[PDB]
């Protein structure tokens, strides 16, 4: 059987692990305690894609938390579902993060990777056959990056035959708070792209813009943002656990999406986000679903693809649909903007139709498309890295930790290679 | 004056007036479309008013 084991890393890997697991549990009707309260036969039937089953009807989430400072672990513990998490999985260290990618990649992880690897292979043996693992981390976040790079590096050889799905928050272009963030990003992206197959890019500013735009609530919490991103991930997760016509496989998406060996970085978008009065002011029709679905504003990953085009696109829809409406909307979107896609592969769109609705609203969907919409992001990080490195400030800490700049040179080299490859393929 | 004039001259007892007016029930205010699940159970109230 196919199933997935979750990894949450860094002090926002905590963020999202908490929100994501609680959202799924509420979807599946498991109480905060664990005593399953069976009300959806199908999800009871296919709970095994995520959960083992224990005595009396509680279900361990096969998810593992990693951090360094015990306070954050205890906070998430104190969350309404830390009881449904594991004292087993509560592995953690004693040091302070120092928000230091160098220390994380060489000093702090050197005594934690061992134990966490033991735990993860324990769980892998415990279950039958993974499709892979989803890892939620940060690239700008120091210790999340420091851990995750090494973890994926080792698991690469550990299993060369599974799905290393990765989820990463892009630093706010306007501000990274931490000023060594560009340095951490340039350090991380190299091993990240080198080891992974599929990576999700998300930025905080666009979620804030959404909150202004349709949430309009003016008093947001990062928790509300986590609520959104949990729904976002659930959208692509629903396929495996659910019946009906739909190619669920993440490997299916990979072979239908990834044109080249080194194209991995993808940008999400999602479906009706209900405003102040749109609840009773919005008619749920495939036209308007597609209308908002393929819109610049509702996009929330990086930056307007208005500048670029779309290499390829894929869309999954939850609800009672039929093929003709998605088909005809595909015709309309192709004939409307014949230029806005790459001629490089005509009919660059993939569709999927989950029969199962979410619980409460009739029609929803998930968007994911690969485009030339990362050029500006890494060119931004290029200018920042160059401007700060030309005088090599804030570097004596890293010398003390045991670094040198040749790896910085090769990192920026690989990244500029990515820029050139994108530009020469599309442009 | 009329109902005191009648009570002695024509010798008339009390006759109170009868409310000949016409009435209507009241309407009700618009409530909140319930918790969408994505907002805040207290802030979304203020947000979704006007
Ligand atoms: N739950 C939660 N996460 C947050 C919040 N605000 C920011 N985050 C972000 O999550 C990012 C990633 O944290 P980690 O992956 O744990 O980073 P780290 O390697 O442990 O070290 P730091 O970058 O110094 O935090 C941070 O850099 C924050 O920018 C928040 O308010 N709540």
């Amino acid at each position: 059987m196919r199933e997935i084991v979750h990894l949450q890393a860094g002090q926002c890997g905590n963020q999202i692990g908490a929100k994501f697991w609680e959202v799924i549990s509420d979807e599946h009707g498991i109480d905060p305690t664990g005593t399953y309260h069976g009300d959806s036969d199908l999800q009871l039937e296919r709970i095994n894609v995520y959960y083992n089953e224990a005595t009396g009807g509680k279900y361990v989430p096969r998810a593992v938390l990693v951090d360094l400072e015990p306070g954050t672990m205890d906070s998430v513990r104190s969350g309404p579902f830390g009881q449904i998490f594991r004292p087993d999985n509560f592995v953690f260290g004693q040091s302070g993060a120092g928000n230091n990618w160098a220390k994380g990649h060489y000093t702090e992880g050197a005594e934690l990777v061992d134990s966490v690897l033991d735990v993860v292979r324990k769980e892998a043996e415990s279950c039958d056959c993974l499709q892979g693992f989803q890892l939620t981390h940060s690239l700008g976040g120091g210790t999340g990056s420091g851990m995750g790079t090494l973890l994926i590096s080792k698991i690469r050889e550990e299993y060369p035959d599974r799905i290393m799905n990765t989820f990463s928050v892009v630093p706010s272009p306007k501000v990274s708070d931490t000023v060594v963030e560009p340095y951490n990003a340039t350090l991380s992206v190299h091993q990240l792209v080198e080891n992974t197959d599929e990576t999700y890019c998300i930025d905080n500013e666009a979620l804030y813009d959404i909150c202004f735009r349709t949430l309009k609530l003016t008093t947001p919490t990062y928790g509300d943002l986590n609520h959104l991103v949990s729904a976002t991930m659930s959208g692509v997760t629903t396929c495996l656990r659910f019946p009906g016509q739909l190619n669920a496989d993440l490997r299916k998406l990979a072979v239908n999406m990834v044109p080249f060996p080194r194209l991995h970085f993808f940008m999400p978008g999602f479906a009706p986000l209900t405003s102040r009065g749109s609840q009773q002011y919005r008619a749920l029709t495939v036209p308007e679903l597609t209308q908002q679905m393929f819109d610049a504003k509702n996009m929330m990953a990086a930056c307007d693809p208005r500048h670029g085009r779309y290499l390829t696109v894929a869309a999954v829809f939850r609800g009672r649909m039929s093929m003709k409406e998605v088909d005809e909307q595909m015709l309309n979107v192709q004939n409307k903007n014949s230029s806005y896609f790459v001629e490089w592969i005509p009919n660059n769109v993939k569709t999927a139709v989950c029969d199962i609705p979410p619980r409460g609203l009739k029609m929803s969907a998930t968007f994911i498309g690969n485009s030339t919409a990362i050029q500006e992001l890494f060119k931004r990080i290029s200018e920042q890295f160059t401007a700060m490195f030309r005088r090599k400030a804030f570097l004596h800490w890293y010398t003390g930790e045991g670094m040198d700049e040749m790896e910085f040179t090769e990192a920026e080299s690989n990244m500029n290679d990515l820029v050139s490859e994108y530009q020469q393929y599309q442009d | 004056f009329t109902r005191q004039f009648y009570k002695d001259k024509f010798g008339m007892p009390d006759l109170p007036p009868v409310d000949v007016t016409k009435k209507e029930p009241p309407p009700v205010k618009q409530e909140l479309p319930p918790y969408n699940g994505y907002g805040l159970i207290e802030d979304s109230a203020q947000n979704c008013f006007a």
